[PDB]
């Protein structure tokens, strides 16, 4: 019944500011010291700064030093981060989590479920669906969900009937500011022409289900 | 004019034990003779007396570590200001 | 501060005795802690203060740690073990974490299945070309994709994305766009897409026309 | 370049949060009784020195050990080592000095003598008020004056509730600092951490805060220390509640803050016939008041004027910091006329800075009553009076942002909260003298 709660989180733009809160939860607040460890996706831990609620005692990295602020309310029990002047490279999931309680300082027994910031000039835009057809023993073809923002979007092949060979690569973030991903699935070379093949891409932000059949060409 | 001095905190009190504080101006040279003066008197009435420290610099005086029953004996002595009977401090 | 984790991935199967080297960027006494992320999720802490394992983590793990030189142990590996493992410096005033060290699944060593796609016409017809080269289920996660137009090397124009492991077949899929204007596609004629892995005799090319 | 002298337990050097901060020094004096004997110390170091947790994270160290392993020492002991300190200042003479004693004895008339001595030789002493829930008037070094005393508050400011006890209160606390749940140097191994509570750290929260300060200006005074340390400190956040009635008004509700780099001034109470409240030697009396459960003079005494009052009364002083001033105390006896007594700084760029009643720029008291006035010349000096009436118990009126509270006091007791001056009965009309730079 220990729990660390993060909110706050979202989309903001560069240059921006944003507050984020984590809701501690069946323990002695003051006690102990509170971390906030934030993850880029491809990328590692890092941690971005701590606090000590009783003391007011802070230190951060020197990474976020003089943007990021930690604040402490023990009468609402809860921990801050205020990220000003934040830059594009200061998208991450953040996490909070507790001290032990003894020992070395940064141990965090307890880490929060995270919460998602997004920072970048961008505007919500959905994507254009681009067919992969075969022949330019086995002979596989698929979508291309291409140019959209933010994420996320879901790519199941016939409405949930397909669910064999399907692989729906990651999104890709573009040169542009914009997310691309590959989804497909393998099939016989001899079923090529005999069955049909829709993909129903699923962008939540836009609400846009834009699906495609894949069929083949000539040169 | 000499006055005895002790912790109002009766379990805090370790009797036996005494700093002996002079008047402002006196100097080691006297303080030497006012904590021989004192250890002299002492034996004289029997009592045994050993002189711990001898303060300089921040107090005039010294420290000893002597019977309570020779309180009457060392505030009647010469430079005396005041003796405190030494006491306990802790770690808060 | 630079915190080093050796290897950055490792791959073995259950049962096999794991271990995970870690460089603290000085004398750290045992102010070293290990964590464990699975993909998706926020890490979860296994040691702390070297050696100290902390409660309801599996006897199975265990820490070592000198001063600068320190190591995680895996004995008897397991299904769920399969995860990303995070080093921490938890030394004053100088906190890092490691790299991260992915454990693996060692598999069979298959060869993967190559797949080019040209771009639509749909896409062409807006300005824009994308050149599609798949690989289907392999292993090692190791591969090196060149993009060849009429013999010559690409620089700054090709993105890659890799599925996480599978949990079927245990294997791995690749998807590498190769992005560039109408003008600077309507000057060539092969698009070659030279595919090297350790499973391949000969390094594999997927070529089509314009 | 500051150095923080440590008369504590034992430490644990090697820490490698206080690693190299911290020197230990050849003096032991501890009575009869192993990692517990470094404990309280190491702990009070980091939350000094401290790499991570630490106040003036750079500052030097030096430790005394007074305290045996259950943190149990003596007035001499204590005293042989502010001595030790003393004869150390004359041999080798460090930078500017800040001493911690984060220890309670009893009431010692030779450890405040001690402590006075010393401080009279521009050495800033920061102590625990004691974990007693007592009036820290009763207990040494707390009771000392020229001893800055701090009194510990929990998370939420308010004052900490050490099991059956709690933090010292009353006239004798300087200040309050952050002092339950401390996160610092844990001596369990050279890198762990532990949480402690207690009026030690409180106390060596604010050595801390001193030490930065002298960090930054080492010419400060502990008078100069002091005012900033109070005038930057943290109002009202104590629910004086806590505290006897009968030692609330005493008791500062001011919660320690890190000041950043003008006219400073502060109030001080006397105990409990004659009662005499004084100011630092290089503070200036600006103003004097006095108060009674149920129902004052400025004079001079070695060169140097002081607030005076006739169950008992308690002389109330306002000291300030007021650069090259030229004072002086006008009185005019009883003129039993119904205009009233009436005095006035009859010269010219000397401004009244307070009035003081016994039985523009003019005191005026009751005709049975002599009327002092505290007529003050420094270097562009304004004084507004600011005046409020109600058709009652306590009223109040207090000087604008910019502005000093010189003197408070009631129209024909009374004393200064902060920038707020009150007056208590059971129209009032509060009279509040408000200076400037």
């Amino acid at each position: 019944e220990v729990q660390l709660v993060e909110s706050g989180g979202g989309l903001v733009q560069p240059g921006g500011s944003l507050r984020l809160s984590c809701a501690a939860s069946g323990f002695t607040f003051s006690s102990t010291a509170i971390h906030w460890v934030r993850q880029a996706p491809g990328k590692g831990l890092e941690w971005v700064a701590r606090i000590s609620p009783a003391n007011g005692n802070t230190n951060y990295a020197d990474s976020v030093k003089g943007r990021f602020t930690i604040s402490a309310d023990t009468s609402k029990n809860t921990a801050y981060l205020q990220m000003n002047s934040l830059r594009a490279e200061d998208t991450a999931v953040y996490y909070c989590a507790r001290w032990i309680g003894s020992r070395e300082l940064y141990i965090m027994d307890y880490w929060g479920q995270g919460t998602l910031v997004t920072v970048s000039s961008a505007s919500t835009k959905g994507p254009s669906v681009f067919p992969l057809a075969p022949s330019s023993g086995t002979a596989a073809l698929g979508c291309l969900v291409k140019d959209y923002f933010p994420e996320p979007v879901t790519v199941s092949w016939n409405s949930g009937a397909l669910t064999s060979g399907v692989h729906t690569f990651p999104a890709v973030l573009q040169s542009s500011g914009l997310y691309s991903l590959s989804s497909v699935v393998t099939v016989p070379s001899s079923s090529l022409g005999t069955q049909t093949y829709i993909c129903n891409v699923n962008h939540k932000p836009s609400n846009t289900k834009v699906d495609k059949k894949v069929e083949p060409k000539s040169c | 004019t000499a006055t005895f001095h002790r912790c109002a905190k009766d379990p805090w009190r370790l009797p036996g034990t005494y700093v002996v504080v002079l008047k402002e101006e006196t100097h080691l040279s006297q303080s030497e003779r006012t904590a021989r003066r004192l250890q002299a008197q002492a034996a004289r009435r029997g009592y045994l007396t050993k002189i711990l420290h001898v303060f300089h610099g921040l107090l005039p005086g010294f420290l000893v570590k002597m019977s309570g029953d020779l309180l009457e004996l060392a505030l009647k002595l010469p430079h005396v200001d005041y003796i405190e009977e030494d006491s306990s401090v802790f770690a808060q | 501060i630079q915190m080093t984790q050796s290897p950055s991935s490792l791959s073995a199967s259950v049962g096999d005795r794991v271990t995970i080297t870690c460089r603290a960027s000085q004398d750290v006494s045992t102010a070293v802690a290990w964590y464990q992320q699975k993909p998706g999720k926020a890490p979860k802490l296994l040691i702390y203060s070297a050696s100290f394992l902390y409660s309801g983590v599996p006897s199975r793990f265990s820490g070592s740690g000198s001063g600068t030189d320190f190591t995680l142990t895996i004995s008897s590996l397991q299904p769920e073990d399969f995860a990303t493992y995070y080093c921490q410096q938890a030394y004053p005033a100088l906190h890092t974490f490691g790299q991260g060290t992915k454990v693996e699944i060692k598999r069979t060593v298959a060869a993967p299945s190559v797949f080019i796609f040209p771009p639509s016409d749909e896409q062409l017809k807006s300005g824009t070309a994308s050149v599609v080269c798949l690989l289907n289920n392999f292993y090692p996660r190791e591969a090196k994709v060149q993009w060849k137009v009429d013999n010559a090397l690409q620089s700054g124009n090709s993105q890659e994305s890799v599925t996480e492991q599978d949990s079927k077949d245990s294997t791995y899929s690749l998807s590498s766009t190769l992005t560039l204007s109408k003008a600077d596609y309507e000057k060539h004629k092969v698009y070659a897409c030279e595919v090297t892995h350790q499973g391949l005799s000969s390094p594999v090319t997927k070529s089509f026309n314009r | 370049l500051v150095e923080v002298y440590l008369l504590d337990t034992s430490i644990q050097s090697d820490h490698r949060e206080i690693e190299g901060r911290v020197m230990v020094t050849d003096f032991e004096n501890v009575p009869e009784e192993a990692s517990k004997c470094d404990s309280h110390g190491t702990h009070l170091a980091g939350v000094v020195s401290g790499r991570d947790a630490g106040v003036a994270k750079g500052a030097s160290m030096r430790s005394l050990r007074v305290l045996n392993c259950q943190g149990k020492g003596t007035v001499s002991g204590t005293l042989i080592g502010l001595e030790f300190i003393r004869k150390s200042q004359l041999v080798q003479p460090v930078g500017p000095l800040v001493v911690l004693l984060p220890l309670a004895g009893g009431y010692s008339r030779v450890l405040n003598a001690a402590c006075q001595r010393l401080a009279r030789a521009g050495v800033v002493l920061v102590t625990a008020a004691g974990n007693f829930r007592d009036d820290a008037c009763l207990y040494s070094p707390a009771s000392a004056p020229e001893v800055i005393t701090v009194g510990a508050t929990n998370a939420q400011d308010q004052p900490v509730t050490l099991g059956t006890l709690g933090t010292n209160f009353g006239r004798c606390v300087d200040l309050f600092a952050p002092g339950e749940d401390i996160i610092g140097a844990s001596s369990d191994c050279s890198t762990c951490f532990v949480s402690q509570s207690g009026t030690s750290q409180a106390a060596a929260h604010v050595a801390g805060i001193a030490a930065m300060m002298l960090s930054a200006e080492p010419e400060l005074t502990l008078a100069e220390l002091r005012q900033r340390l109070i005038h930057f400190s943290a109002k009202d956040v104590i629910n004086e509640a806590w505290f006897p009635e009968d030692q609330r008004v005493l008791t500062p509700n001011l919660v320690a803050a890190l000041p950043p780099s003008q006219l400073f001034c502060r109030t001080v109470w006397s105990a409990h016939a004659t009662a005499i409240a004084r100011c630092a030697p290089d503070e200036e009396l600006l103003s004097c008041s006095s108060f009674s459960r149920s129902g004052e003079r400025m004079e001079a005494q070695g060169g140097k004027l002081v607030c005076r009052a006739h169950e008992g009364v308690y002389a109330i002083a306002r000291c300030c910091l007021l650069p090259q001033a030229n004072c002086s105390v006008h009185t005019a006896p009883p003129a039993e006329a119904s205009m009233g007594t009436r005095v006035h700084c009859h010269q010219q760029g000397h401004v009244l800075t307070g009035c003081s009643s016994h039985w523009p720029n003019q005191c005026v008291g009751h005709r049975e009553a002599s009327i002092h006035a505290s007529c003050c010349h420094a270097p562009g000096l304004e004084c507004k009076v600011k005046e409020h009436g109600i058709p009652q118990e306590q009223v109040t009126v207090a000087c604008e942002e910019g502005w000093t509270l010189t003197g408070c006091s009631a129209l024909p007791g009374a004393y200064a909260v902060d920038n707020t001056c009150v007056v208590r009965s059971r129209a009032v009309t509060a009279v509040a003298i408000c200076c400037r730079s």
